[PDB]
């Protein structure tokens, strides 16, 4: 059964405080000091922030505060070393809440009663323990479910630029995120109370309030909490999908915004720098998030991480985007173009890719059609670009037939397959007969890529 | 929008009234586990353990 | 007491400084310079100073003054200029008898002499007292009449003596608080750290448009009143004019203009013009600097100031919204706060993030946008508020690649990109519809049904008008107009009256100065019309080049329909309007029969 | 012991350290984990630990184990997936029963309760034995029939006793050397280093081609047993029917569901290579490591999937060694250097980019194993790639390149192998097998080159001027090439047919388009219009489209006859 330990271990208090920049304090002449350890800085006037040890010496301990350093003094503060990681106390009730950054409620409701102290970086997954997730879900949006299908168990990102409608995106897949009962867990990372308040709305008014846990860090909030909220969160996701063997669909908004804290962080360190001044263990850090995702062998549960992201200036090359490209498995890239003229969903498939479509595509799966349909779609997709370009540049009368069939195929296929309103649901084979109603364009003789037992039975 | 506003002290009354049966759960789990948990936290409490850092 | 022990620019370590907080203000000097502490390494405290800190010497006396940066709160802050550092900058001139800004001048921040007419609120002696509940209003001026006392955020308890009607300088007691045996003695002020931000019981999404006054952007790129705004442009651009005609004809009922890193001859410019403009609100023709407040913190004023400007700024248009206002707080060139931060990290040695700038910029900009926001005030009575932040983003090199722009897009709601080209041609405000947006327009409709209700579809026409002309014209430039057909003409020729004559708005002229909702949506309705009967025209088989002679005079009595000037009365421009879209749709009958 | 004095992340700076040694394995903490040292510094040594760090408290002891960081070579590397320094991840998660990879797992990296049958080798009692002697050969599974023991090399002496034939374990001697008056014992395994390369008797040229399957591949550009690919599907093609003896995946910073996929695929995949249907899994060893393993562990399964290879090479085996992206493995390494301190060079990543992958690829190529008997192995490397930095310096020492086309990948063109930027510095050496199993072979490649090129030269113009008044020469040229890319460059991979296009297809295909693209070019020289040609031998262009339907599985003989046809119908067909 379970065991549990009751067991009262006295906690040090250091007035002994060196110095304090940026978010980090640094103490004097700590006893063994624990390396990630938690402390509780009491302020002057009363407040207690809690803390993290980043690095140690002999007798140093250079810890970050998660609620800022802002009136610490090195006279009247005092560290109190807890004595162990943080852990978040997680339970089957904490679904259904509103939790701080720093994993506070923020609801009228108590302190979550603990069922588990579970550590917040988690443990390493077995790769041997891991299932290939091949069980599609549904997200209803015609450019994902049909060009970029997402596995229940990916960790599929949404790269949208500044001002981009990737909240809506992300909220609609949230509602219509069922399998061809998602819990879901939210990790606001500095989205503004708009976005935050939007995210709660759509929750609470798709019914999705009662199964779902928010970890709202707001701009307002400290900038350094940003760090512990996608571990919290995913920590909570782990506890309720592996532990409770439930499906917990996990929205790690502005992970753009986390990167920025870790910035923060890791210049205040004097740390050595990667490209944008990012750290460069930046990598390392965002897989330790990223990679807590994917089925298990014996628990009946999946983590879908869909982490909402803000590439700056719209680019994949900046660290953020590039390194959560390396680490995620494909993802879904929002265009300020298609937006402009727009669109909605204003995915771009053409940067966007999903590395488990594959393997959830069809032949028995959806639909004997999808892989060839998507392939095929996004294929002329990428000629009808390149025939756009070419009349551009050199007139459109210079452009070949198969150039203007590209160009009206292209006009059709943003205007009727891409453009869906939100809180519009089409099933997959809904997605794929507007597809083929599309690719019906084109004669039977320039539908290459598409295999001839199934072009001679489905056009 | 009139006829859903006045069920809402009705649907409001009817959740409060289902909640009780919970509260008089945790009522009676509260007074039959109290003297156990009490016993425990003050035992725990009292008696210390004393050893030096493992590190030492 | 410390003392000097490094200067560095605007950097002051001082040392036997054990004992200061983080963000503590310090009196850095002999000449009581005011600087804060940013860094603590052991006794060696790093002080940015908010003042000169040439002919500072090693030894010179730092005090620590024990609070945070405080900006004093209360009536005398209405039309009146503030340096960064709350200081007042005509009591300082007349206290100096000179034209420069002395280092170390303390002038109170609130006129004390000045008494002030206050009538005491709803509560009575006894009754329990919750932080920022309103026990008084003090009459200001004429426009900001009542201008309700509120208690601090942070108090709280039960009165013990309120003062009885009067009048009261700042220093005199009006409220005495007994809270848990210990009495506290308030006055008509209260101070408040800029950096923390005033608490409201709860925001709420901003529903009502801040109108502008200006045709392209309260047309096509909205912002509602408690909506973060960002305003990229190169120089001369015109930034500074769109954040001045916003300041002098919005309907914003207070207004707190910063010029953090601004230029001096802006803020005079300011000072004697907004006494001769009066706002027609409050049902009197009183002026509008009876309304605004300046914090001016010019671009050769000490660096690390800038900083304190753009707080003291918010926190005063955030205690104006506690009082119940609809503020407006407009943040002058915000890329000056960005490069203040720059400088200061520079001096620190920090290591930097993108371009110089330090890790920590855009956690800055996104705390200080995020206090922007309609919002239902602290205490009794209700009272709902709002915040508008106007940030104008000043890029270097003209390029939004910027950091400060692209953390300032991440944070604002609106974004009323300017382009250099459209300003050189003096095309104005310059206002880049190709990149623009407002992600309010979706709110918006709520207000828009209520008033003016063909508003939004005017506007998505019109956004596809100048969308579909932009692209037209951009093929046209290297394919030639020859392959173009009379509809593709059509829409050149109209978008090009529409970006000649609507979009483009000549302030500081008498006509329009400020175009307002109902004159903007009138010449909306006229454009449109206009574009959708010369296409039903061509498209009934008359030529379009014929056409363009025979309704030269309605397209002429279209983009003149702008000198129609909107002090003759909503009644009167409409009646106007009407006449000439009769006049425009006879004439069209006559050409196409 | 020496103890902690700071630790920051994987760094871990230990005092009263005196004796250590460069990248030595010291178990770091009370919990033991494991941990190189990376820089020594008076007393200080800097450890970077290959587990999770947090946790650790300054004053938890450091012990020496005086070894660099080694791989456990021996019977029971096939069909086992090993983390990154090589923790068999099938008996992690058998001991502890648990989804979890337990903090400081001291599991043996072989195991050690399997008895294996050993046969004595032509070794016998008295006689010197050398380093890297075969000792005696025991029986692993079906596909690797005689795992050949080797003895350790840089070790030797005369055999004063050898087990004599049976059922043995790994913790059980079977061989003592007395070596230079100090008696040893040698058991069935034997560790060595990952950073040392094992040593050959004499590296030789690899002359013998690596079938990858795919056609572009195999045709242009060439892989021979014992090169460097530096690929951007091909991965089980070269796992299941390349003819490679063994085959060493490893995965550095892979995906968690990749990585899933690939312990999900292989098992399951199976391979006639034998006289029936065995698996894959008897044949390879997985060095899985998804990204979010530690930075150290990342950075150290390259070598142990690379020394993994050596030792199946120096067994006598041909064997592969495909490293999922290589590119992780230089990040791994520039976030390293980030974590010590050292200065950058080019793009962030360290200055000795360039020398590790160097030290790298060149364990590759074909070599004979030192010591009696004569044998030669072969570990054909094919890493992984995603301007960069990495790229541009494995370009210097690859000897192969296939560079993923973006504007083919956009295309849905599979595969995506860019024809102008990829290349193989094989295709000469490799004449000396072409011209003596299909002597055509460099010819029609050079030829199908060429045309490709000149349509590359020609589709600029034609983007640029619209292409209406080609030159009929010129027209068959472009249609035949456009043509090679739809029906002989691409290849459906899941395809049942085209899944392995063996050499002798690949080489009749040639044939077939060659042939084409002849005759149209003789058709165009004797002054009939191409604008004809073209609905005159529709017939013979669909026959060369499908011939790329042939099933392989027909056999040789029956293929050849059927290609034969093909072309003996083209030359009939000439006549319209
Ligand atoms: N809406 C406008 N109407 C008339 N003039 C304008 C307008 N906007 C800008 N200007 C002109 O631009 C100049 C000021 O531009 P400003 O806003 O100061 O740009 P910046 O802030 O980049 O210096 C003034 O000379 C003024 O004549």
């Amino acid at each position: 059964a379970v065991e549990q330990g009751f067991n009262v271990k006295p906690r040090l208090n250091y007035n002994t405080v060196s110095g304090v920049n940026g978010p980090l304090v640094i103490l004097e002449k700590v006893k063994f000091p624990r390396y990630n350890e938690i402390v509780n800085l009491t302020l002057p006037d009363g407040t207690v922030r809690q803390g993290q040890v980043l690095e140690i010496r002999g007798d140093r301990a250079i810890v970050q505060v998660f609620e800022g350093t802002s009136g610490i003094d090195v006279k009247k503060t005092t560290v109190e070393f807890t004595g162990e990681s943080l852990r978040i106390p997680v339970s089957e009730d904490m679904l259904g809440r509103i939790f701080d950054g720093s994993g506070r409620p923020i609801d009228n409701g108590p302190k979550v009663f603990a069922e588990d102290y579970l550590d917040i970086n988690g443990s390493p997954i077995n790769p041997y323990a891991r299932i290939y997730p091949e069980e599609m879900i549904s997200t209803g949006v015609s450019a994902i479910d049909t060009m970029n299908s997402i596995a229940r168990g990916q960790k599929i990102p949404i790269f949208s630029a500044s001002g981009l409608p990737h909240n809506e995106i992300a909220a609609q897949i949230c509602r219509q995120a069922g399998l061809v009962n998602f819990s879901i867990v939210f990790a606001a990372m500095g989205v503004n109370l708009e976005t935050a308040r939007f995210f709660k709305q759509d929750f609470e008014e798709n019914g999705s309030l009662e199964r779902t846990s928010l970890f709202l860090n707001l701009a307002n909030d400290p900038t350094i909490e940003r760090i512990i909220t996608p571990r919290l969160a995913l920590t909570t996701a782990e506890y309720l999908a592996y532990q409770t063997e439930r499906h917990v669909l996990t929205i790690l908004t502005d992970m753009s915004s986390y990167a920025d804290a870790l910035r923060e962080v890791s210049a205040a360190r004097e740390e050595v720098p990667g490209r944008r001044g990012y750290p460069g263990y930046m990598y390392t850090d965002l897989s330790t998030i990223y990679e807590r995702a994917g089925r298990v062998e014996g628990r009946n549960g999946s983590i879908t991480q869909i982490p909402i992201l803000t590439m700056p200036n719209d680019d994949i090359t900046h660290p953020i985007p590039d390194l959560t490209g390396y680490i995620t498995e494909g993802q879904i890239f929002v265009d300020r173009q298609l937006h402009n003229k727009g669109i909605y969903p204003p995915i771009n498939v053409l940067p966007s890719l999903s590395r488990l479509m594959k393997s959830a595509i069809g032949e028995g799966m959806t639909r004997k059609d999808h892989g060839d349909v998507s392939n095929q779609l996004y294929a002329k997709y990428a000629i009808g670009k390149d025939a756009a370009a070419m009349k551009a540049v050199v007139g459109e009368e210079a452009l070949s037939i198969e150039d203007k069939l590209s160009l009206e195929f292209l006009e059709k296929f943003e205007k009727t397959f891409i453009t869906q309103g939100a809180y519009e649901d089409r099933t997959v084979f809904e997605s794929l007969d507007q597809a083929w109603s599309l690719l019906r364009i084109y004669p039977k003789e320039m539908l290459n890529r598409i295999s001839p037992k199934i072009l001679d039975e489905f056009y | 929008e009139q006829k859903n506003a006045g069920g809402v002290g009705e649907l409001e009354k009817k959740a409060e009234a289902g909640v009780q049966g919970e509260l008089a759960e945790i009522k009676k789990i509260a007074e039959k586990k109290k003297d156990d948990v009490v016993k425990i936290l003050i035992e725990t409490v009292i008696k210390p353990s004393a050893e030096v850092h493992i590190n030492a | 007491y410390g003392a000097i022990y490094s200067v560095s620019g605007p950097v002051v370590i001082a040392e036997n400084m054990i004992g200061c907080a983080m963000y503590e203000l310090v009196k850095v000097g002999h000449d009581n310079l005011v600087g804060e502490v940013i860094r603590i390494d052991g006794d060696k405290a790093t002080i940015q100073v908010y003042e000169e800190t040439a002919g500072l010497t090693v030894g010179d006396p730092v005090l620590r003054t024990g609070k945070p940066l405080s900006v004093e709160l209360g009536p005398g802050l209405m039309e009146t200029i503030y340096d960064g550092i709350q200081r007042p900058l005509k009591a300082i001139k007349e206290e100096s008898q000179s034209i420069y800004i002395p280092r170390g001048i303390d002038t109170p921040a609130l006129d004390r002499t000045i008494k002030w007419q206050f009538t005491p609120g709803k509560f009575q002696v006894g009754d329990h007292i919750s932080g920022g509940d309103i026990y008084g209003s003090v009459f200001e001026n004429s426009l900001i009449s009542s201008h309700k006392i509120l208690l601090p955020p942070r108090s709280r308890g039960t009165i013990t003596w309120i003062a009885p009607a009067g009048e009261y300088t700042l220093d005199e007691k009006i409220l005495e608080v007994e809270f848990d045996g210990k009495k506290s003695d308030f006055t008509l002020y209260h101070t408040w750290p800029v950096r923390v931000p005033r608490p409201v019981t709860e925001k709420l999404s901003a529903d009502y448009p801040l109108l502008t006054g200006q045709r392209v952007l309260d047309a096509l790129f909205p912002c509602v009143q408690g909506g973060t705004t960002c305003i990229p442009g190169a120089f001369g651009c015109g930034k500074t004019v769109i954040s001045q005609s916003l300041s002098k004809y919005s309907n914003s009922d207070a207004i707190i203009y910063v010029g953090c890193g601004e230029r001096g001859n802006e803020m005079a410019e300011v000072l004697m013009e907004f006494p001769e403009l009066y706002t027609e609100m409050s049902g009197t023709k009183e002026p509008i600097m009876k309304r605004t407040t300046l914090v001016a913190n010019t671009s050769n004023m000490p660096v690390a100031a800038r900083e304190a400007s753009i707080y003291t700024g918010i926190t005063l248009a955030e205690y104006f919204r506690d009082q119940g206002k609809n503020v407006s707080m407009i943040a002058d060139s915000s890329s000056r706060w960005a490069e203040a931060l720059r400088e200061i990290s520079g001096r620190l040695g920090e290591m930097p993030a993108d371009q110089g700038f330090p890790a920590y910029l855009g956690a800055k900009l996104a705390s200080f946008y995020e206090r922007a926001g309609k919002a239902v005030a602290l205490g009794s009575p209700d009272r709902t508020g709002s915040v508008s932040i106007v940030a104008a983003v000043s890029p270097a090199g003209g390029d939004f690649s910027d950091p400060v722009t692209t953390a300032t897009l991440g944070i604002t709601q609106v974004f009323w990109g300017l382009d250099k080209k459209l300003a050189q041609r003096k095309h104005f405000p310059s206002i880049n519809t190709s990149v623009s947006y407002s992600k309010y327009t979706n709110v918006l409709n709520k207000f828009y049904d209520s008033n003016y209700p063909e508003f939004p579809v005017l506007r998505d026409r019109m956004k596809e008008i100048l969308s579909n002309a932009e692209e037209l014209e951009q093929v046209v430039q290297l394919v030639g107009k020859s392959a173009l057909s009379d509809s593709d003409k059509i829409t050149l020729d109209v978008a090009t009256l529409i970006k000649e004559d609507f979009l483009q708005q000549n302030g500081y002229s008498t006509y329009d100065a400020f175009c307002p909702i109902w004159k903007t949506f009138d010449m909306m309705r006229a454009f449109i019309s206009y574009h959708d009967e010369a296409q039903k025209a061509v498209a009934n088989g008359a030529n379009w080049s014929k056409l363009a002679d025979s309704t030269g005079d309605v397209k002429h009595a279209v983009s003149s329909s702008k000198f129609f000037e909107p002090s003759r009365g909503e009644k009167e421009v409409h009646g106007e309007f009407e006449k000439l879209l009769s006049t425009m749709q006879e004439r069209f009958a006559e050409s196409t029969d």
